[PDB]
RNA sequence: AUCCUGAGUACGACGGAGCACGUGAAAUUCCGUCGGAAUCUGGGAGGACCAUCUCCUAAGGCUAAAUACUCUCUAGUG
RNA sequence: CUACCCUUGGUCAGGUUGAAGUUCAGGUAACACUGAAUGGAGGACCGAACCGACUUACGUUGAAAAGUGAGCGGAUGAACU
RNA sequence: UGAGUAGCGAAAGACGGGUGAGAAUCCCGUCCACCGAUUGACUAAGGUUUCCAGAGGAAGGCUCGUCCGCUCUGGGUUAGUCGGGUCCUAAGCUGAGGCCGACAGGCGUAGGCGAUGGAUAACAGGUUGAUAUUCCUGUACCACCUAUAUCGAUGGGGGGACGCAGUAGGAUAGGCGAAGCGUGCGAUUGGAUGCACGUCUAAGCAGUAAGGCUUAUUGGCAAAUCCGGUAGCUGAGCUGUGAUGGGGAGAAUUCGAGUCGUUGAUUUCACACUGCCGAGAAAAGCCUCUAGAAAUAGGUGCCCGUACCGCAAACCGACACAGGUAGUCAAGAUGAGAAUUCUAAGGUGAGCGAGCGAACUCUCGUUAAGGAACUCGGCAAAAUGACCCCGUAACUUCGGGAGAAGGGGUGCUCUUAGAGCCGCAGUGAAUAGGCCCAAGCGACUGUUUAUCAAAAACACAGGUCUCUGCUAAACCGUAAGGUGAUGUAUAGGGGCUGACGCCUGCCCGGUGCUGGAAGGUUAAGAGGAGUGGUUGAAGCUACGAAUCGAAGCCCCAGUAAACGGCGGCCUAAGGUAGCGAAAUUCCUUGUCGGGUAAGUUCCGACCCGCACGAAAGGCGUAACGAUUUGGGCACUGUCUCAACGAGA
RNA sequence: UGAUAUUGAAAUUCGGCUUUCUAACCCGCACCACUUAUCGUGGUGGGAGACAGUGUCAGGCGGGCAGUUUGA
RNA sequence: GGCCGGGCCACCA
């Protein structure tokens, strides 16, 4: 659940946090990580390209499963574990056969539970199928766009799809979004909803914690100057004072559709949203 | 109070350095135009 | 004059450039895109264009001299 | 030099306060809930080093092309280096 | 010229003796004084001979100079083990082939380079004018070589290997004491026979150790007896040896004692343990698995750096410049303390002096009576201040406010809380919050105009709108390639607002945005009816209307935490709540009340809002503020009104 | 945003429209090899497909950026 | 001015 902090001091105030109760393993699996050093939103060539981005802890990546290929398999899921890269947790799962791979922690998911993957495998949490073999109605998770790639879509905490009926070589789902698309039918996905689902819940509290997280400070523009905003300049507060709200590089930002014409996945994209 | 040259050999012979000059067409160019001049000094 | 004589070439449209010449009565030369010939009864030019006449024979290549310059060298000059 | 950032190191005399939890003693059908103890949280408090630069005095052909004296803000953090 | 004028760059010196042509300034001595969480000691960077000795005094040195970081001459830096290379990787740089680009070039794979990190064998003593873990002496260790009698990966696995805070312990360094033992001294100032110190000794090699942690079968590219699945290891310190050696308070090359108590780390065990969320490098060295294919003795061990300065007279500041410059060591008294004051170790007396004791300037101390009358403003100063014990309001988000406020105590001696003793005064010095009432702004910690602005400005946690289905959107780049992200709608970018509480009204006509209708209009292109020039014509040539032909625009709808607007019959609609002479009110010192003897400022009201008003948010709001504003207590040379004293 | 080149085969329906196909082109998809390699090239599947991308031409938007004007 | 029913397009003394 969420733990809410007594107001011991202004910083305090009305903050929140997770009290990690889900988290069996305090301590991560040494042979599955890799080093992760920070960009803070430079590109290859060192210039910013990204903003506010920059500092916070560091971090160890963590190499999960999103493929799901192991088939016909059991494996017993040995711990739930804080992932420092993601919003949700990280279930270490231990193969009949020895291997040790890390998944994307479902709902629900508990430490024992046997997962597999496959054509054959049972419609149970934590268990990978292609989307041919999944019912219709069930929630799904770690959704694949292209066959054997690995889970893309639907992996964030609380995250899920639902699969809606079977048309051809494509499947229907409508995304977390509200998305209503085609997907291939031999593309897999994992039985359940994505667990941590108070991740959004969290009152973040004050500036020093968005700090920790990598997240520098935004400068609206209407406290810029007009040669670094559109919205820079005049002389004491002033409203926007053109027709649009622009963003700094002088595009129109509130309603203004930017999705590229043209593309190969429109013939997919049945009913949109966002 | 601290002022702008705060010596250090590595950072002199990096950036200023004969091969660092040697190293892009236009530090090429500037040997080349100290080499004409006649200075003694090409390079750190 | 029986056969041969440089083909995606010449040329044309559109967009440009180079020609003293700013697209103009603009020939003549070149580039991109797209189209695209004729075969000595042939082809090109003579400042739009047509006919006659006149001159030439593209779409392969090579070529000294007269010309430009002086970090220099040798001998000199103002 | 300066601004931001990346990798890898270093530093922060002392004093104060006393969050969550835990234990005990109650209390209960159960759970709330109460008291003590413990516990040691915080861009927490006072205050050296250290980092600043609010006031004032001096300096203004300066000791100094931005400083000095006296106080002053921060001082486990969005810290300083 | 100004002019023998300004200055001569933070400070304590005095005298004796010496040297010399010449001495406040050089050397030596005694006394005095300054620093001492450093003005001491040692590393790093940077400088590059400034280091040492002898000689010198033209110039340099803010004076002098016999002296010198200056001049001349001659010297000085010694490593198998220290730091770096012959080891390892991070960021980053580079990059065979490769991708991209008018050229030049950009990017990038394997690979490589690259410490600020990982690995890694030497310690004690002595010695010089100048070097020393480098030379010498003593005692070691490591790698390789030879002589005298299983090895295995450029493979697998393990390990290396890691944050932040707090707590209780072990041990040791160090401090203090008694003098146990030893070594000096026992003093003409009244007294005593007591006063002053020392009490050490490494690596290595042995032993020990408080502690701390904890059989079978079958995926890791082939195999595994290893790892994975399933049914004992570490460890500060101690003791001995090292060493009948060395060092020693001292005594006359010889001799000379190394103990008891107490305290106890900031060091180490050790990021051990516990807790927390923000979840905390890599690679090699190393261990092991598989495929695969000894001791002893003697010897050998390279390159680079090594002087000196180094919180500065040698570095960065043009200077022998009141500034800047990373780390380490951390004594005593007092104390919570690395605060304060005085001292230790050790260093230093500051590269112009001598007088005088005017004005005036600067720094400092005191001040009758009064006590903010000063002034734009209590600016500055004064006052407060440590510890222990009582006590403590409105308001509140129940944390706070709070050290609220306001009180009391403190020296020394003796007896077991009392009894006394002394002063004007007992945290007797130094150092150590002034406090209260009220209003505006901003919630808060934080950030800002290096060098006239630190703020009410920025940020912020929170809110909302909008974009984005992943080769995401957005962004850099011509591209390749990147960031976003090794993320995936509980995510990422952009706008606005700015904790929290209660809320956020009306208008979609206009503009923007989003979606509809394919009706009008339009380009390239297609389509060729027709015509002019020329040759009755073809033909060549210059033109040329039917009509087909996208988006946009026009049209329709929606959308205001989009841009905007919120009346004077007109409109799209005419301002809701709340607030209001306001950081907004021209008139204006509005009017009334409060506060003062007197109040253009302030507080509370009124509404007549020139010209408030609901996320360019409205109204409140505990806490917070080197913020702005009004009042009060304390307190004072701010003032009446100036006087005296100290220094420059 | 349209035409055209790259750019091919069939149909349906009114010079177009529409559907289907695969073989050009594309894949920051998978596996395989070069090869101890998240680059590249090749191979094989899968996806997509005469679209997209790119060249040329044309119309529109375009203070994002630029050169300038804004009298006496 | 063009075209269509006022709207789009066009205009280098
Ligand atoms: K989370
Ligand atoms: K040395
Ligand atoms: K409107
Ligand atoms: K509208
Ligand atoms: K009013
Ligand atoms: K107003
Ligand atoms: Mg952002
Ligand atoms: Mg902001
Ligand atoms: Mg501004
Ligand atoms: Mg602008
Ligand atoms: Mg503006
Ligand atoms: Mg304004
Ligand atoms: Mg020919
Ligand atoms: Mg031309
Ligand atoms: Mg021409
Ligand atoms: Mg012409
Ligand atoms: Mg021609
Ligand atoms: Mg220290
Ligand atoms: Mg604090
Ligand atoms: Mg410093
Ligand atoms: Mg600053
Ligand atoms: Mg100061
Ligand atoms: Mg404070
Ligand atoms: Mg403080
Ligand atoms: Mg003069
Ligand atoms: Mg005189
Ligand atoms: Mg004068
Ligand atoms: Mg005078
Ligand atoms: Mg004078
Ligand atoms: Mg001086
Ligand atoms: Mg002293
Ligand atoms: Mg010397
Ligand atoms: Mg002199
Ligand atoms: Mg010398
Ligand atoms: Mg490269
Ligand atoms: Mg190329
Ligand atoms: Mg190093
Ligand atoms: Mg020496
Ligand atoms: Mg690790
Ligand atoms: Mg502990
Ligand atoms: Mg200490
Ligand atoms: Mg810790
Ligand atoms: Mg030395
Ligand atoms: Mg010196
Ligand atoms: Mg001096
Ligand atoms: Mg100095
Ligand atoms: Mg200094
Ligand atoms: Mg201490
Ligand atoms: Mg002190
Ligand atoms: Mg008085
Ligand atoms: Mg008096
Ligand atoms: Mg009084
Ligand atoms: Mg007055
Ligand atoms: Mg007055
Ligand atoms: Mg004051
Ligand atoms: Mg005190
Ligand atoms: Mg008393
Ligand atoms: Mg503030
Ligand atoms: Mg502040
Ligand atoms: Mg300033
Ligand atoms: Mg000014
Ligand atoms: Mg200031
Ligand atoms: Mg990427
Ligand atoms: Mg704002
Ligand atoms: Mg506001
Ligand atoms: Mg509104
Ligand atoms: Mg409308
Ligand atoms: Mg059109
Ligand atoms: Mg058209
Ligand atoms: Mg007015
Ligand atoms: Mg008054
Ligand atoms: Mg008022
Ligand atoms: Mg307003
Ligand atoms: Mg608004
Ligand atoms: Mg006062
Ligand atoms: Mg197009
Ligand atoms: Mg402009
Ligand atoms: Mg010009
Ligand atoms: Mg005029």
């Amino acid at each position: 659940a969420i733990k809410k902090y007594k107001p011991i001091t202004n910083g305090r105030r009305n903050m929140t946090s997770l009290d990690f109760a889900e988290i069996t393993k305090t301590t991560p699996e040494k042979s599955l990580l890799k080093p992760l050093p920070k960009k803070a939103g430079r590109n290859n060539q060192g210039k910013l390209t990204v903003r506010h981005h920059g500092g916070g802890h560091k971090r160890q990546y963590r190499v999960i499963d999103f493929k799901r290929n192991k088939d016909g398999i059991n494996a017993k899921v040995d711990s739930i574990q804080y992932d420092p890269n993601r919003s949700a947790n990280i279930a270490l799962v231990v193969y009949a056969d020895g291997e040790k791979r890390y998944i994307i922690a479902p709902k629900g998911l508990e430490v024992g539970q046997i997962v597999e993957s496959g054509a054959e495998a049972d419609i149970k949490v934590g268990n990978a199928l292609p989307l041919q073999n999944i019912p219709v109605g069930t929630v799904v998770h770690n959704i694949e766009l292209k066959p054997g790639k690995g889970g893309q879509i639907a992996r964030s905490a609380g995250a899920s799809a639902q699969v809606l009926g079977k048309e051809g070589k494509y499947v229907l789902i409508r995304l977390r979004s509200g998305e209503v698309r085609m997907i291939l039918s031999t593309c897999r996905a994992t039985i359940g909803q994505v667990g941590n689902l108070q991740h959004e819940l969290v009152n973040v509290g004050k500036a020093g914690r968005s700090r920790w997280k990598g997240i520098r400070p935004t400068v609206r523009g209407s406290v810029m100057n007009p040669n670094d905003h559109p919205h820079g300049g005049g002389e004491g507060r002033a409203p926007i004072g053109r027709p649009s709200p622009m963003s700094p590089w002088g595009k129109p930002t509130l309603g203004k559709k930017t999705r590229r014409g043209k593309k190969s996945s429109d013939k997919l994209i049945v009913r949109g949203r966002k | 109070v601290k002022r702008t040259y705060q010596p250090n050999k590595r950072k002199h012979s990096k950036v200023h350095g004969f091969r660092k000059r040697m190293s892009t067409k236009n530090g090429r160019k500037v040997l080349a135009r100290r080499r004409r001049k006649g200075r003694k000094v090409l390079s750190a």
